């Protein structure tokens, strides 16, 4: 099998500057003048990858001529002039000169904003699901960046370790920021236990704690 | 608009078998070599399979030999993958793709031009278990609401706000695998306060268990 090799594996990049991604073939992809056998292709998070260079150099439909392909043989270049946000993913090539086709390792590009605090959300458990017998405490971080905070949950001033879990989203296609959701889970028994509820939300210089009471 | 849509994913036993669906539109099917494409969870794309515009050649990768069927109805604009004898190495999203021109005796190939939207395939001796949705409401101006997706199995659950009426500022998140082996996801949506007295309901989708879930969360 041809092995495709990518460098490097993640880019960030500044909006406005250039890009440039190399694939490397273990094999060469010119099957004849003009025909390397290398496509490019973006997936964005949660889609399906898209065509954006096929042939070594030519531009799919749709691609913004920002977007540009070169090389022969075994070394390739994928080449965006000025960065712009919705660039934002994974970028793949590929080559199509022998079955099996075969990837690349996948490229992560990355866009370097300026800071954003986020905006900071606590949900307490609905009752519905306290007639289950377990309570989840949310926290929402919204629209933040960069992707480094720290949650810490307090229940009734006691910091919070091993009952909480959190997921942050890739960066949006429009503000390039983060958004991260936590869940504290407890049961029924712990939960009514205890009054102050809080999600501390901490990045640099800033701590922000968002908090309700379980009787109010 | 040249359309590929993807149908027949779900969660299957280890030597169990699956059938998947991709159906064209806006194209001539069969001028068109045809390929599937998959990613495994967290991971990059792996080629699958590829077949003819007719139906006379079939391409398979090394690990699914013996085990995949690639196939196409061209009058009912419809490739297939059969796969049996499943694997939990098989546990993907799969992807068609549209390949090469084949209306010339060498074929005229200009990238995957067409993806499906994916359909996701699960390799597992777990049973399924459907979602319980429960309504994120707090306890200012911009309000936060949401739906907790808790305690299911397989991944992957679909949310979409109002009937995907409202989509600005929807952020639903990559769930957590729990301790007890079940997932739980959310989703949120930033709306104005003064209106709240609008109706704003999630809808979740959990295409493994044959189950869609409307909660209107007040």
């Amino acid at each position: 099998d041809i092995v495709m090799t990518q460098s490097p594996l993640s880019l960030p990049v500044t909006p406005g500057e250039p890009a440039s991604i190399s694939c490397r073939s273990s094999q060469s992809l010119l099957y004849s003048i003009g025909y390397n056998y290398l496509d490019w292709y973006l997936q964005k998070s949660g889609q399906s990858p898209q065509l954006l260079i096929y042939l070594g150099s030519n531009r799919a439909s749709g691609v913004p001529d920002r977007f540009s392909g070169s090389g022969s043989g075994t070394d390739f270049t994928l080449k965006i002039s000025r960065v712009e946000a919705e660039d934002v993913g994974f970028y793949y090539c590929m080559q199509a000169l022998q079955t099996p086709y075969t990837f690349g390792q996948g490229t992560k590009l990355e866009i370097k904003r300026t800071v954003a605090a986020p905006s900071v959300f606590i949900f307490p458990p609905s009752d519905e699901q306290l007639k289950s017998g377990t309570a989840s405490v949310v926290c929402l971080l919204n629209n933040f960046y960069p992707r480094e905070a720290k949650v810490q949950w307090k229940v009734d001033n006691a910091l919070q370790s091993g009952n909480s879990q959190e997921s942050v989203t890739e960066q949006d296609s429009k503000d390039s920021t983060y958004s991260l959701s936590s869940t504290l889970t407890l049961s029924k028994a712990d939960y009514e236990k205890h009054k102050v509820y809080a999600c501390e939300v901490t990045q640099g210089t800033t701590s922000v704690t968002k908090s309700f009471n379980r009787g109010e | 608009e040249v359309q590929l849509v993807e149908s027949g994913g779900g969660l299957e036993q280890p030597g169990g078998s699956l059938r998947l669906s991709c159906a064209g539109s806006g194209f001539t099917f069969r001028d068109y070599a045809m390929t599937w494409v998959r990613q495994a969870p967290g991971k990059g794309l792996e080629w699958v399979s590829s077949i003819s515009g007719s139906g006379g050649n079939t391409y398979y990768a090394d690990s699914v030999k013996g085990r995949f069927t690639i196939s196409r109805d061209n009058s009912k604009n419809t490739l297939y993958l059969q796969m049996n004898s499943l694997r939990a190495e098989d546990t993907a999203v799969y992807y068609c793709a549209k390949d090469r021109l084949s209306i010339t005796i060498r074929p005229r190939y200009y990238g995957l031009d067409v993806w499906g939207q994916g359909t996701t395939v699960t390799v597992s001796s777990a049973s399924t278990k459907g979602p319980s949705v429960f309504p994120l409401a707090p306890c200012e101006s911009t309000a936060a609401l949401g739906c907790l997706v808790k305690d299911y199995f397989p991944e992957p659950v679909t949310v979409s706000w109002n009937s995907g009426a409202l989509t600005s500022g929807v952020h639903t998140f990559p769930a957590v695998l729990q301790s007890s082996g079940l997932y739980s996801l959310s989703s949120v949506v930033t709306v104005p306060s003064s209106s709240l007295g609008k109706t704003y309901t999630c809808n979740v989708d959990h295409k493994p268990s044959n189950t869609k879930v409307d909660k209107r969360v007040e």
